[PDB]
């Protein structure tokens, strides 16, 4: 019935290692959102953070340069049906 | 046991009126999931208009009122589902709509149930 | 939407029974605060944190099963209709501190045993 | 399972026209209790009052001196089965 996953999903600033990311939050009680990170095209190992429900912006640091990443944002979320279940990922791919 | 029918009949109508309208509605305002109140809301009116309507009819068989009571009422209404509903909110970090949701509920139901009584006694 | 009623109403009728059997049982015992609707609504908040725990880690649970548990037994077990009669009766008799204590021990005992259950399903886990 | 009668009713205090009378409360939530009095000899009419469930005593006014009066009380009250019902009264003989 409704979307549990984020929507515009991007990158709205960036350095050589870190980027700020924003997203908009699906019309559902989201309990948290967990950020995954990694080197796009695999060799890297995927990390993961939280979020908590109520911020909609998040940092990820440590980055290297000139490398194209895959970031996923995905949501731990209350519903009627389901209680708490976890969203779809919602995927951009940046170069630093 | 003509007693547990009463109750299964009444229970079984009044949890499906509480499916129905939750699955439908609940979705439409998450931070206070309308479904929810609604149930609540109605089974506060209409065991309020039991109270007074069932004092006035004493002679009234005690399977009708256990079926409208701890049947209907017992099964459309819920606590499980606000505390889950609360819990998530306090776990999203989001107090403010975590006690609204309480407070509507709880006041909306009193009220609900003092309308229900008094609007039978006042037209008694 | 014929399977998932089955669930409502066999989740249902069990919880109501449970609900009615207990209140029957216990409520007389303590006019001020009814124990029997007390710990049905404990008992549900109990069972409900569980699930929520248990159906995070569990995704691929059939729909039917956590329909029955949670708006059938869950949902038919606990009241807030008779709480709210128990206290509007409370409030006409003039008995307002133990009008709002049943309020106050309901509401914060039942989110109290729903946070219980869920954690200890996750400290398990 | 729990009587919803008041028990020990007794006259406390009496003048030639009144009368103070007191009762234990029963195990349950009473709303309020009703007094009924009248003549005991013969037809004269009962009249009765409620008074709120906190209250255990009240006071009848107006009566004749040298008189026997037949005084009851009952409870209206809340359980969980019944909801509101009346109970059994309880019931004494007094001459002023
Ligand atoms: C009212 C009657 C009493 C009933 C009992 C209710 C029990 C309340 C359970 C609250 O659960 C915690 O809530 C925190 C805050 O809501 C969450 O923190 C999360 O959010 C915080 C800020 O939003 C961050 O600081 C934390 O690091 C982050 O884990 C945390 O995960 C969660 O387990
Ligand atoms: C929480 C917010 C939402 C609440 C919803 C509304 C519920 C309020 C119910 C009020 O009911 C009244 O309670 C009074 C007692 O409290 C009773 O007075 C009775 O008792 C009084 C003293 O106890 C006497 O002064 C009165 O004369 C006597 O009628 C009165 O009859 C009764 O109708
Ligand atoms: C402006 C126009 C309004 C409409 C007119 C209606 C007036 C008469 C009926 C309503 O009476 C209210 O509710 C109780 C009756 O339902 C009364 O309590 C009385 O009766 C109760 C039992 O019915 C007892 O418990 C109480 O002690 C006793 O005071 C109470 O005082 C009064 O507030
Ligand atoms: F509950
Ligand atoms: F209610
Ligand atoms: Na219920």
């Amino acid at each position: 019935s409704v979307s549990s996953v984020p929507t515009k999903l991007e990158v709205v600033a960036a350095t050589p290692t870190s980027l700020l990311i924003s997203w908009d939050a699906p019309a559902v009680t989201v309990v948290h959102y967990v950020i995954t990170y990694g080197e796009t095209g695999g060799n890297s190992p995927v990390q993961e953070f939280t979020v908590p429900g109520s911020k909609s912006t998040a940092t990820i640091s440590g980055l290297k340069p000139g490398v194209d990443y895959t970031i996923t944002v995905y949501t731990m979320y209350y519903s009627y049906s389901d209680l708490y279940s976890y969203s779809s990922p919602i995927s951009i791919n940046y170069r630093t | 046991i003509k007693s547990l029918f009463a109750v299964i009949i009444g229970g079984s109508v009044g949890c499906t009126l509480r499916w129905l309208l939750s699955t439908k509605f609940n979705s439409l305002f998450p931070n206070l999931p309308p479904g929810t109140l609604v149930v609540n809301l109605l089974a506060g009116l209409i065991i309020g208009t039991a109270l007074a309507y069932f004092l006035r009819q004493p002679h009234l068989d005690p399977f009708w009122k256990l079926m409208i009571t701890t049947g209907l009422c017992g099964g459309l209404s819920t606590f499980s589902t606000i505390s889950v509903e609360v819990f998530a909110l306090l776990q999203a970090g989001n107090y403010i709509w975590a006690l609204t949701s309480v407070l509507v509920h709880v006041i909306g139901s009193l009220i609900m149930t003092a309308l229900g009584f008094f609007i039978i006694t006042i037209l008694f």
